[PDB]
Order: structure tokens, then C-alpha cells, then sequence
């Protein structure tokens, strides 16, 4: 009984380890890079609108 | 002859495409070919060397004339084009002739002025139409029209115009559409009943 | 050696003129004095900052990251003053080094600089974190005019094939390391271990050079063949057969 | 004598820093030493302990004067250094003495109009330079660096200037260069040929 359970456990151990390693190596950096890209792009777009507002008030100076 | 560049030359009646364009590359021929009359794009970041594709297509084709327009590139590429194209030769009728006897080039390096970038592309397309009015098959090729768009952005910016998106003037999309429209097979205007076509391949620098 | 130093004390607007002083002196020395010239332009990022400030003084139109829209044209004006000219003998070379904020290759400055230029070297942070000098990565490095620079008559016939296959093996090894970092030892193969051994030898010998040693080109090619010898000649896809016939049995 | 703030007092010549800045503890004094008259960054936040290094450089170091400059400071630190003057003494000759004599405190608290909050840093560096010209050694604690960048943003708020990055003025780099560079060891300008240096320690506050 002891050795039967012991031979069975290893496959589950390997499955769990590969899943944890994948979650630590692939999924997280990708989403982090996307978060950086999205924040910088939104900042760019707010900036473009800001420049538009700046130039209209410049013309309104006349 | 003298011709206003902006105005599109007239024609008799457009015809459908019925024959492919020979491609010097294995890929994008058996998978995604371009017809003798179609329009194409070749965008991509730097490091790919789309100029390789441009030169390879220019060297090997079944067309009668070739026109290559450079806009905002390196001078090294034009040195390559001038030095190498003379040496290559092919023939169909006996004597072995150089391929620059069927090629015409327009030149604008990146250091050149700003609006000459527009002048080059418009001169090139007008020349392509004029040679199409001889009842020939002519291919055309571009180089980083995004530089042309950038030049228009700059000039319109100094004119104090509304930017539309990313700073680019609103009418650029319409300008690009009108530029790419003048192409495809067509029946020429003349009693001799000649017939020719134009193919265009355009490059973009995102 | 002629210097145009620009300390940080100097006014910001002064930085616009200094590169053009260096380049016009270089052009005179290269197309009137008939001398080979080498140009080094340090910290193009500071020049970009100065250009941005001068442009913002007049409230001009931006592009990405608030830099001037005509920054591409300006950088082209700076860099395109190079090459060789008919009817002369001298030349001009440029090594326009720049700084790279936050290690982002999509930032406008390095992107436009790469567009105007024809290559890159990409000094690498992780190699410096392993304390190997010079820390040079080769995966992104590009010299587009190698096509005509190399070959027999300059160095040797099979230099190009050596570079191509060595690079192919390098890329395959990096992919193998990335794949081993996830799948585990049991999901590998012997070929992967051969590529890992190649990497071991490659980074630990070929890349590491030494500050003051002037290596020789043919020594580099001999070490290249040493590295290529490791694998069976059949796996060398990107080399033609005749090169293997001439050089593999050596 | 009176000296305008926005100019640098002259020096005969600038000598390389070739000596270590002593620190109280063997940690960061044998692992990663600093150089006398140098420029250094130290991360620091609330609760971590930032006055530990401040006091260490005030008591056990080879410098001669400490000028502490910050932004949005509290009376806690003011009274703490005031009481540390008679408590945290130094037995230079076996006798304790108030470290008030070896300090000249400068600080601004939120309230202060942003002009003065931004002028504090220049007042501090001017004072440090006036004291280094006397042939001494100095350590200028450039505390509250992130708050100082915020002060730069705030002064540019009333200028309508183009946001370089999240509101940073275009001349942000100019101000960084003009501040951090005024340091190092310098041979003083006079007959008896003194020597002295100013260090700057910009406490990073991410």
C-alpha cells in the first residue's frame, strides 16, 4: 500500500510544479507588459487632447 | 509635353484584371499573389529590410517598364541601386541588354527638403500614368510613404491647422486613397486601340 | 584627436550647434584634406532633450512623447552627413551612441535613430549583471552592409556562412533555454543539451574578450569553426554542402 | 557680502575626488563606500529610518559642516536636531559641544508659496558654496527630492508649459543638470591656496 501510493503521487507533483512554473513565467510578465503599454498609451492620448486645448486657447487670445 | 501633376489623366473605360504579375519571391506568390493591376502594401518595423523585397521585385519581373520612387530612405540604398542595376542584364530578342534601359528612378534622401518628398511621389505616379498611355505594362514601387505623411504633418503644423489624430491632418486618408486609386487595367484613349495597365506596390514605415 | 566638449554647465541652447561644428570639421577634413575620419557623438538623448526644449519654446506640434514632429528630419540632417564620394579617397564614419530611457526599444528616440541608421549593437544590462566585459548581445545586432563587406578578397570565403550558422545556433540555443525554463528536464532532447553546451562555450569564451586585447579576424573565424564543430554537420541547414566538404574536416 | 543666487562663484580649478567619505558603520563603508565631495542617491521613506544616516554624517564623519535642506518638512526634525545638538555631541578634543555650531538649518513647509519652496534648494547650494570657499568640507543633504520634482511641476503649473512627461517642464533636465553638477573638490581662488569640497546626497523618495 505504501509503495503504491508513493508511485502514484509523483505524476500529480510534476503536474502541479509545471502549472506553478508556467503561472510564474508566462502569464504574469505578459499582462504586466500590457499594463505598461496601456497606461503609457492612455497618457499619450490625454496629452494629445491637452495640446489641442492649449492651441485653441492660443487662438482665442486673438 | 507639360501636364499638371495633381490632375488625373483621363481614360476610355476601365477593364477587369485577368492576368497575374510575375513575382520574384516564392512566398506571397503561391500564397498571396498580386495581379497585374492590383495594389499592395508592405508595412513593417525597421530591422526587417523591406528594401530587400523592393529590390528583389524590381530586379525580376515580366513587366515592360519599372519605376521606383525613393522617399526618406538612406543614401546607401540609392548607391546600391545605381551601382548594381547596370551590371545585371536580360534579353528576349538576341543581344543581352542592361535592365536600366527599362527603369526610371526618382530620388529623395532623408536629408533632402520636406515637401520635395511629396513632389517625388506625385511625379512618379504621373510618369507611370504617362507611360501607361503608351499601351505598356508598367510596375510602380514606393518607399516609406509614412515619411510623406510626416512631411505633410509638419507643413500643416506650421500652417496652424487643426490636428486630427496623432497630429496628422484629417485629409491624409483621403489623399492616400486618391493616390492609390489611380491604378489597374484600363483601355487607353486613342484610335490605334492600345491597351495597358499599372500595378502599384507601396511601402509604409509605421 | 580633436574634442568638442560640452560640459553640463553650458547653456542648453549651445548643444544644438556643437554636433554641427564637429560634423562640418569632419567634412572639411574628409573631403578637402583627403583623410579617413571617425566620428563619435555622445549622448544623443541630451541632444534630443535640448531640441525638445527649443521647440517647446515656440509651442510647436508634438508627436509621440511630446517630442518635436520634425525630430526625424533633424536627426536625418545630423546622420546623413556620412559615406564616401566619387572622385575622392577619404571617408566619414559615425558611431552615434545614445542613451535608452527605461530600456524601452519602442521609445521614439531609439526607434527613429534605428530607422535613420542601418544597424545596432545593443549593449546589454544582464551581461553586465554577470560582470562580463564588453557586455554585447548579438541577438538584435545588425550590420546590413556585411553582405558586401565580407567574403574572400577581404577576409575569407566562408565568413558569411560562419556568421549565419553561428547566429542560427545562437538563436536556437536561446529558444532552447527559454523552453527548458518551463517544461522541465524530462521534456528535453539531446539536441537541446548540445545547444546548451554550445551556449556555455559561446558566452563563456567567444563573447568575453578583455579590455586591451586586439584580436585577429582569422583567429575569430577559427574559434567560430571550433564552435560549429560541436554539432553533426547534417544539422547545419543554412550552410551549403561544399563549405562542409571544404572546412568541416579540419 | 551679497551674491546673486543664480550664478556659480568661481574656482581656480576642479580637482578629482580621491578620498573616501567616512561613515559611522562598517556597513556601507566597507561594502559600498562613498567619495568625499561626491554625489550619491539613497532611497528613503517614512518609517524606514532616514535621519540615521543624517546623524551619522553629522557626528562620525570627516566633513566640517552640515546644511540640511528639504521640502515640506515638519517641526519634529527641527526640534530633534535642536536637541541632538547637545545630546548627539562629538568629543573632538574630549569635550562635548553643541552641534548647532556645525549646522545651518534650512527648510520650508508645504504652506510656503511654491516659489520659495523651489528657491530653498538654490539658497542651500549657494550657502554650501560660500562655506566651501573658506577651505572646509561640506555635506549638503538634498532631502525631499521627489517633493522637489513636485515643486518643479508646481511652478510650471502657472506657466502653461507643454507637458514633456506628466506635466514635467521641458527644462526639467536643465534644472537637474544645473543643480547636481555644482559639487566636487575644488582648489579655492585666493593666495593662501585652500582646498575644500561640497558633497550632495539626494535622498530618493520613490
Amino acid at each position: 500500500s505504501l509503495q503504491t501510493s508513493f508511485v502514484t503521487l509523483d505524476e500529480a507533483i510534476k503536474i502541479t510544479n509545471r502549472r506553478v512554473n508556467a503561472i510564474e513565467h508566462v502569464i504574469i510578465p505578459r499582462i504586466e507588459r500590457t499594463l505598461a503599454y496601456i497606461i503609457t498609451e492612455l497618457d499619450e492620448r490625454e496629452r494629445e487632447e491637452f495640446y489641442r486645448l492649449k492651441k485653441i486657447q492660443e487662438k482665442k487670445k486673438i | 509635353q507639360v501636364w499638371p501633376v495633381r490632375q488625373v489623366r483621363p481614360v476610355t473605360e476601365k477593364l477587369p484584371a485577368n492576368h497575374p504579375l510575375l513575382t520574384g519571391q516564392r512566398v506571397l506568390d503561391a500564397l498571396f499573389p498580386c495581379v497585374q493591376g492590383g495594389t499592395t502594401a508592405i508595412p513593417g518595423a525597421f530591422g526587417c529590410g523591406k528594401t530587400v523585397i523592393s529590390q528583389s521585385l524590381s530586379k525580376y519581373s515580366n513587366s515592360d517598364v519599372i519605376i521606383y520612387v525613393g522617399c526618406g530612405e538612406r543614401g546607401n540604398e540609392m548607391s546600391e541601386v545605381l551601382r548594381d542595376f547596370p551590371e545585371l542584364t536580360m534579353e528576349v530578342d538576341g543581344k543581352v541588354e542592361s535592365i536600366m534601359k527599362r527603369t526610371a528612378l526618382v530620388a529623395n534622401t532623408s536629408n533632402m527638403p520636406v515637401a520635395a518628398r511629396e513632389a517625388s511621389i506625385y511625379t512618379g505616379i504621373t510618369l507611370s500614368e504617362y507611360f501607361r498611355d503608351m499601351g505598356y505594362h508598367v510596375s510602380m514601387m514606393a518607399d516609406s510613404t509614412s515619411r510623406w505623411a510626416e512631411a505633410l504633418r509638419e507643413i500643416s503644423g506650421r500652417l496652424a491647422e487643426m490636428p486630427a489624430d496623432s497630429g496628422y491632418p484629417a485629409y491624409l486618408g483621403a489623399r492616400l486613397a486618391s493616390f492609390y486609386e489611380r491604378a489597374g487595367r484600363v483601355k487607353c484613349l486613342g484610335n490605334p486601340e492600345r491597351e495597358g495597365s499599372v500595378s502599384i506596390v507601396g511601402a509604409v514605415s509605421p | 584627436v580633436c574634442l568638442f566638449l560640452n560640459l553640463a554647465n553650458d547653456p542648453t541652447i549651445e548643444r544644438i550647434i556643437t554636433p554641427r561644428l564637429a560634423l562640418t570639421t569632419a567634412e572639411f577634413l574628409a573631403y578637402q584634406c583627403e583623410k579617413h575620419v571617425l566620428v563619435i557623438l555622445t549622448d544623443m538623448s541630451s541632444y534630443a532633450e535640448a531640441l525638445r526644449e527649443v521647440s517647446a519654446a515656440r509651442e510647436e506640434v508634438p508627436g509621440r512623447r511630446g517630442f518635436p514632429g520634425y525630430m526625424y528630419t533633424d536627426l536625418a540632417t545630423i546622420y546623413e552627413r556620412a559615406g564616401r564620394v566619387e572622385g575622392r579617397n577619404g571617408s566619414i564614419t559615425q558611431i552615434p551612441i545614445l542613451t535608452m530611457p527605461n530600456d524601452d526599444i519602442t521609445h521614439p528616440i531609439p526607434d527613429l535613430t534605428g530607422y535613420i541608421t542601418e544597424g545596432q549593437i545593443y549593449v546589454d544590462r544582464q551581461l553586465h549583471n554577470r560582470q562580463i566585459y564588453p557586455p554585447i548581445n548579438v541577438l538584435p545586432s545588425l550590420s546590413r552592409l556585411m553582405k558586401s563587406a565580407i567574403g574572400e578578397g577581404m577576409t575569407r570565403k566562408d565568413h558569411a556562412d560562419v556568421s549565419n550558422q553561428l547566429y542560427a545556433c545562437y538563436a536556437i540555443g536561446k529558444d532552447v533555454q527559454a523552453m527548458k525554463a518551463v517544461v522541465g528536464e524530462e521534456a528535453l532532447t539531446s539536441d537541446d543539451l548540445l545547444y546548451l553546451e554550445f551556449l556555455q562555450k559561446f558566452e563563456k569564451n567567444f563573447i568575453t574578450q578583455g579590455p586591451y586585447e586586439n584580436r585577429t579576424v582569422y583567429e575569430t573565424l577559427d574559434i567560430g569553426w571550433q564552435l560549429l564543430r560541436i554539432f553533426p554537420k547534417e544539422m547545419l541547414k543554412r550552410i551549403p554542402q561544399s563549405t562542409l566538404s571544404e572546412f568541416y574536416p579540419r
